[PDB]
């Protein structure tokens, strides 16, 4: 560990101040911890090959002299050329952001050279020497404090790992001042290739040096766990799918753990462990920090796989990782399997001739929940590849090695020029390193573990009686149809709060739906907070969309449920009436349900906070049987009669002011755009993008040609860098985002995103977050500056969840494969019309400008159907002036017709069309720009094109004039 | 022998989804070879009365009589018969093959045009079988899955006493409604006594079709006689391909997709050097035991059109172009031809 802190600690902070006593600025900050002379030659040669896709840049072509970057002006001219002051350019989009503030504070002098011959300079030099003194002394006392703080070197490593970069920026906060700070944290690890910071070129330096210490070779390790979709996809309740999600994310939290445990935090790339809720959860475990943020642990932010680098001796090595890995989850999944059968499988039933009978059908059981997932840990070797001898033989050699293995003549050219292009660097020590086909090593894992997940591998069960949710695992109790109902409805008794009478659950169904009951007591997660959410219905969720007063149906609700207050009083008495009316409802229950004293009894003492949202629909209150049906309890009282209609005429007051309880809500999920691509390079800009600022100029006309061209590749550093991106994009940001558009956040892992919204705002939110994922600089915060493909519907509270997840994940595949970078919006009301249309996302804005001209009645809401009507027979010759003329004659004429005819050629502009054959050129070309004008133009069939673009861009635009 | 059995309507192969009271929504999948052969066996039994208890196997999971597998089929202008599409085939109907490099210790399974492909949906025709098993796929020889038959949906309601509808009393499915002259065929061992003509209900809701016993076409005689060229191929070259047309339970006690060599010591295959096997998500069913009326144990299978690449030292030794594989072989399980790769 000490050897880590070290390799971490290889390069000073402030190293882009001055380059100039560098090493002895790190020496003196690290202090007795200081490395020897054998640690700080491995050290350097790790460093050499981190980032070495870009570390090779020692062109010193502008007369004979290396360039040079660093904030300070006293570099020699003679063997030094000064180029400029350091930026930060966007590891992908290559934006570049300035140092505005670090350059106010910084010594202000007039001479922009100040040779250490020169004049007018010792001023200058005064302030740079007391600037690098002050900023020295605070990270000299940062790290003393984490010193101290901590005894044990691996918990130290750990601590430091974590939380350096905070506590420096904090004490640094009041050195200069916050900007200060923030511009300060962002220091390019070199001025010359600035695409990332020194953070993570020092992490990823020192995840290799962990790698290759005492000999072990590296090998990249890629882990995932299958199937997803279908655990999530069999759901009744918002709180089953919190659970599974949490599932999931705990499942795959166990083993980045164990390896992060096993040999260090800094070994896993993505993803970026640095901020997680779990991470910070998971030291408080550990004893190390305080930290614990209860809300931010209800979302499941962990993904389901995970990519580590890790250094090994042999395949038994390997062989043994597995072991571990499905030792620690086996035995979660079995604690948790236990603890749901002592509490409730033994709780509910008793000493019966059932559980005689059941018996060892426990373990069985037991094995079909333990094999029910796949875990795959598909592992590839480094290779190291001879570059001793001349830089020109290294090159070659590593170009034959590259060439020896056989691949597809895209990947071998690309690869070829990446390698070309590193080693075009006229120097003495171009030697390549293994880790510039780091690219290469990674893509072809990620293909490999595909095929290492196709393999199931499931047990064998015998005849019986299946489970109502799955439908394919035995139930817990099915050779017999009677013991099967009698435990079921005993057990359903025995708790009516998590299941009713008339279900079976296998074992994996029922650890899913107690899981919110053990979550809690799990070691993971005691002394951190609040873990479950409260939504248990998504008539919550339909009824949180804000109504014409403002008040929205949620806190009337939950004045009824006497859980929070309400601001309004102008139906205070009508609160009143509706809450007396509950009460009286629920104590008449009580008292018939405590009669027989089927329920348990406190459901019921509970029932006075747990009355289902249900009760607030007028429509749900029409009989007596349907209010006790509602309220859950099964109905197998004139007084009550004369109660529901008391209640009745009480709701009809509230109902006649804020109106009837919305029924219905936005199912929203969001995919990254095949991030694939681009970590193979296939999206990478050329390394031009990627340079200090102006560079190229400086530099031979070989090299620059090169760098021209080429694409760039990705390196460890720049890797880290974009895991810790969009690390910054899935937890910082999107919790807010969808705070402030009042939904509910399932499952944010990574770039997946899973919500459940409001109709009232859900196609803003929808558009914000498409652009907090297309920006590259959010201030000083960095954003993934990438596409995402969306999934949107539109549904009232009746359909099964199963088959709204299903439809769902339906209509985000077809946007994905309709060409990406859409959302592929949906209708589906109860009667059962389906209408779906996939567009850019920029057209949301040209349908919301047409449905805010059709709400102020500028324009007759008659121009749609006629339209509709006509669009069958309406070719690109015609429409325009028909639609102006229909615009001219359904309006109010005045400038409101033309700037209705404008906005609809955009919206029909924006539109995905899927035709049949080469929908491929043309849908790339629609979600290109101004091309789809041209292209369309000359193409074949030119005209269905336009039918069905009419067509769509009037079906999104009829749905969001609904709402 | 097969048995051309031309539906009269849409029919309904249930999924193993449980039609609870709450639970009343139904989805219809492809059809499996235990349905088929399950009214094959009903059909003949019920006829001849309880004296042929043993050759339908009554009681016991296997029959004595057998059925090799289903093809689909249709009537464009010819009598022609399809099989599923071969996993390995890519949507620009190009062969997948592994590219096996040593020096990084990987065995990548890359298409020929990049490391990234789909298989392509559809029906490969049983005329381009031969020419797929020789690694010749044509263009002519495919065709999509919308032109044979797409799902429809209806809704059901159970009325109450007079008028209105009844409690609990609302449902909706969603069967498979053939396109015109597209049916099943059901492929039989010879010799196995069956009426000519009738009718025979497949299918849950009870629905029913017009059966017509039909001796083998030529595509299936052209294959067995060109078997022997491809077995001497398969044994010069040293690696066979294994393509299968029906699902397999290959699995072991405990189903799995290991292929264990055991079985393929029998073919006359003496050292397997290795084994590459692409296919796709498993397949779980179960059926309803009318003897127990029970459901049966689940089971998990390999999906139709799943590929296995095998380099083998040795000889094949059947006379046959196709192999059964697995347990519940006669029901028409595990149909596996196998070709040069």
């Amino acid at each position: 560990w000490l050897n880590k802190i070290r390799a971490f600690f290889h390069d000073p902070p402030d190293k882009s101040f001055e380059l100039k006593t560098h090493e002895r600025r790190a020496s003196f900050i690290l202090g007795e911890l200081k490395p020897s002379k054998s640690l700080k030659r491995i050290i350097k040669n790790a460093d050499i090959q981190a980032s070495s896709l870009q570390r090779v840049d020692l062109e010193k072509s502008i007369h004979k002299k290396e360039l040079k970057s660093t904030f300070d002006r006293i570099h020699n001219t003679e063997k030094y050329e000064y180029i400029g002051q350091p930026i930060i350019r966007h590891p992908v989009t290559g934006e570049i952001k300035e140092y505005g503030t670090i350059l106010a504070n910084l010594p202000q002098t007039q001479r922009e050279v100040y040779d250490v011959d020169d004049e007018g300079k010792e001023d200058y030099e005064e302030q740079f020497q007391e600037i690098l003194s002050r900023i020295l002394k605070i990270e000299k006392k940062v790290f003393d404090d984490f010193k101290n703080r901590y005894s044990d070197p691996k918990d130290l490593y750990i601590s430091l790992w974590a939380f350096y970069a905070e506590k420096l920026k904090e004490a640094l906060e009041e050195e200069f001042s916050a900007s200060f700070a923030e511009e300060f944290v962002n220091l390019p690890a070199y001025t010359l290739s600035p695409d990332h910071t020194l953070f993570d070129h020092a992490d990823a330096t020192s995840a290799i040096f962990g790698a290759e210490i005492d000999g072990k070779k590296p090998v990249l390790v890629l882990f995932k766990i299958s199937p997803v979709q279908k655990f999530i996809a069999d759901a009744r309740k918002e709180k089953d799918l919190w659970a599974a999600s949490h599932m999931l994310s705990t499942l795959t939290f166990k083993a980045i753990s164990f390896i992060a445990d096993k040999f260090g935090p800094d070994v896993v790339i993505y993803p970026h462990l640095r901020g997680n809720p779990f991470f910070h959860a998971w030291l408080h475990s550990k004893k190390i920090w305080e930290f614990s943020d209860s809300h931010s642990l209800k979302i499941a932010s962990v993904p389901n796989k995970f990519l580590a680098l890790v250094g090994v001796s042999d395949e038994k090595e390997l062989n043994n990782l597995r072991e571990g890995i499905r030792n620690e989850i086996e035995s979660f999944l079995a604690d948790l399997f236990d603890k749901l059968w002592n509490e409730v499988i033994v709780g509910a039933l008793e000493h019966s001739d059932a559980l005689k009978h059941l018996g060892d059908k426990k373990e069985i059981h037991k094995e079909i929940l333990l094999k029910r997932f796949t875990l795959t840990l598909s592992s590839l070797k480094i290779h190291d590849v001879d570059v001793s001898g001349s830089k020109e033989e290294a090159y070659e050699k590593v170009k034959d090695f590259v060439r020896s293995l056989g691949l597809p003549n895209a990947i071998e050219s690309k690869y070829l020029q990446w390698l070309d292009m590193l080693g075009s660097v006229e120097a003495s020590n171009n030697r390549p390193t293994k880790y510039d086909l780091y690219s290469l090593y990674y893509e072809i894992l990620t293909v490999l573990n595909a095929i290492e997940s196709t393999h199931f591998d499931k047990p064998a069960e015998p005849a019986g009686y299946k489970c109502t949710l799955c439908g394919e695992h035995l139930a817990i109790g099915g050779e017999s149809r009677e013991m099967m109902e009698n435990v079921w409805g005993k057990i359903h008794k025995r708790w009516p709060s998590h299941l009713r009478s008339n279900e079976r659950l296998c074992a994996v169904c029922a650890v899913k739906r107690f899981y919110p009951k053990f979550i809690e007591t799990l070691d993971i997660f005691e002394g951190v907070g609040k873990v479950v959410p409260d939504i248990e219905s998504v008539s919550e969720v339909a009824m949180c969309r804000r109504t014409k007063h403002g008040i929205t149906w949620k806190e009337v609700y939950d004045y009824l449920r006497g859980l929070k207050n309400v601001d309004d009083e102008k139906l205070l008495g009508k609160l009143e009436n509706l809450k007396h009316s509950v009460q009286t409802l629920i104590n008449n229950v009580k008292s018939e349900l405590k009669s027989r004293k089927v329920y348990p009894e406190e459901f019921l003492e509970g029932l006075n906070r747990n009355f289902s949202n249900e009760i607030l629909y007028s429509e749900r209150l029409r009989d007596f049987n349907t209010l006790l049906d509602t309220l859950g309890f099964d109905a197998a009282v004139k007084n009550y009669e004369t109660m529901i209609s008391e209640l009745r005429e009480r709701l009809s007051e509230v109902y006649k002011m804020l109106g009837e309880p919305p029924k219905y809500y936005a199912i929203l999920m969001m995919d990254g755009d095949e991030m694939g691509k681009l970590l193979s390079g296939e999206k990478l800009k050329t390394a031009e993008h990627y340079l200090h600022s102006a560079i190229l100029e400086r530099v031979s006309d070989a090299l620059r040609v090169k760098a021209k061209t080429v694409r760039r590749l990705i390196t460890p550093a720049a890797h880290s860098s974009i895991s810790r991106a969009l690390k910054n994009f899935s937890v910082n940001h999107v919790p807010d985002v969808v705070r402030k558009g009042n939904g509910t956040l399932i499952y944010s892992g990574g770039d997946d995103v899973l919500v459940l919204l409001p109709v009232d705002t859900a196609f803003d939110v929808a558009t914000e977050l498409a652009m907090t994922f297309s920006t590259s600089w959010n201030g000083w915060e960095m954003l993934p500056g990438n596409k995402l493909s969306a999934g949107l519907l539109i549904v009232h509270y009746k359909h099964p969840l199963y088959d709204a997840l299903e439809k769902t994940r339906e209509l985000l595949q077809k946007a994905k494969k309709l060409g990406r970078n859409a959302i592929a919006v949906g209708l589906l009301k109860r009667s059962g019309s389906y209408y779906e249309s996939v567009v850019n996302f920029e057209t949301l804005e040209d349908a919301k400008a047409v449905a805010n001209l059709l709400v102020k009645e500028q324009v007759s809401p008659r121009i749609i159907y006629e339209l509709l009507n006509f669009a069958d027979v309406i070719s690109k010759e015609f429409l325009h002036q028909l639609v102006k003329y229909e615009a001219v004659r359904h309006s109010i004429d005045k400038n409101l017709a033309e700037e209705f005819q404008s906005v609809f050629a955009r919206g029909h502009q924006g539109v995905r069309v899927e035709l049949e054959g080469n929908d491929e050129e043309i849908n790339k070309y629609i979600s290109d720009g101004a091309n789809l004008e041209t292209f369309l133009d000359k193409y074949e069939k030119a005209v269905d094109v336009i039918r069905k673009q009419v067509r769509g861009f009037l079906n999104l635009v009829k749905i969001l004039y609904e709402s | 022998m097969i048995l051309v059995m031309k539906p009269y309507d849409s029919l309904l192969f249930r999924e193993p989804r449980p039609f609870d009271v709450n639970n009343h929504v139904a989805r219809t999948i492809l059809p499996l070879p235990q349905t088929l052969a399950g009214a094959v066996r009903s059909a003949i039994y019920v006829k001849y009365g309880s004296k042929v208890k043993d050759l339908i196997g009554f009681g016991k999971e296997e029959p004595e009589f057998e059925i090799l597998g289903h093809f689909f089929y249709r009537y464009d202008g010819k009598f022609e018969l399809l099989v599923e599409s071969p996993h390995d085939v890519t949507q620009n109907l190009g062969l997948v093959k592994p590219h096996r490099i040593d020096k990084l210790g990987i065995t990548i399974l890359m298409d020929s045009e990049g490391i990234k492909f789909r298989p392509f949906n559809g029906f490969l025709k049983f005329s381009g079988l031969i020419d797929y098993l020789q690694g010749r796929i044509a263009e002519d020889s495919v065709v999509e899955r919308q032109k044979i038959f797409k799902k429809e949906r209806r809704v059901g309601i159970a009325l109450t006493k007079a008028k209105v509808t009844k409690e609990e009393h609302f449902y909706q499915v969603e069967m498979l409604r053939f396109s015109d002259d597209c049916g099943i065929a059901v492929w039989v061992e010879d010799g196995v006594d069956f009426d000519d003509e009738g009718i025979l209900g497949v299918g849950g809701e009870r629905r029913f079709v017009k059966f017509e016993k039909r001796e083998e076409p030529e595509c299936i005689t052209n294959l067995r006689s060109k078997w022997k060229k491809i077995r001497d191929k398969i044994n010069e070259t040293g690696r066979l391909k294994i393509y299968l047309a029906t699902p397999a339970i290959l699995g072991a006690k405990g189903y799995s997709s290991k292929l264990d060599y055991d079985l393929l010591g029998d073919i006359g295959i003496e050292r397997v050097r290795s084994v590459n096997f692409i296919g796709g998500k498993p397949v779980i069913f179960s059926g309803w035991d009318f003897v127990t009326r029970k459901p049966k144990p689940t089971r998990y299978a390999v999906p139709a059109g799943s590929v296995y690449f095998v380099e083998f030292e040795g000889e094949v030794k059947l006379d046959m172009p196709y192999l059964k594989l697995g347990k519940l072989t006669k029901l028409g399980y595990g149909l596996c031809f196998m070709g040069v790769w």
